[PDB]
């Protein structure tokens, strides 16, 4: 609600009990930094790998 | 007679000429449809 003295979250953040106890995995967290690879993926299918 | 039989020798070999040329005209367009739909053109 109140936080004196610098900047912070403002948003309500739904939290979790478990067994490790308070979780918080807030939205505002995620970031568009995500390393790419060169390297490709086999579907399974043989005609539907090769249509790429 | 001779000259009716020359007549029917072109018009035999006109037969021949332009059908083998329909022949060719089909095959190359079954070409352009099989690379317009083909996956040949990644592997």
């Amino acid at each position: 609600v109140k936080y004196r003295g610098t900047a912070h979250g403002t948003n309500e953040y739904p939290f979790l009990i478990d067994t490790d106890g308070f979780s918080v995995l807030p939205v505002s967290a995620l970031g568009l930094l995500h390393q790419v690879h060169e390297e490709r993926i086999a579907s399974g299918v043989p005609d539907l790998d090769a249509m790429m | 007679l001779e000259a009716e039989l020359q007549a029917e020798e072109i018009a035999l070999k006109a037969l021949v000429e332009s059908e083998s040329a329909h022949e060719r005209q089909r095959l190359a367009d079954a070409d352009t449809l099989a690379r317009s739909r083909g996956n040949e053109r990644f592997a």
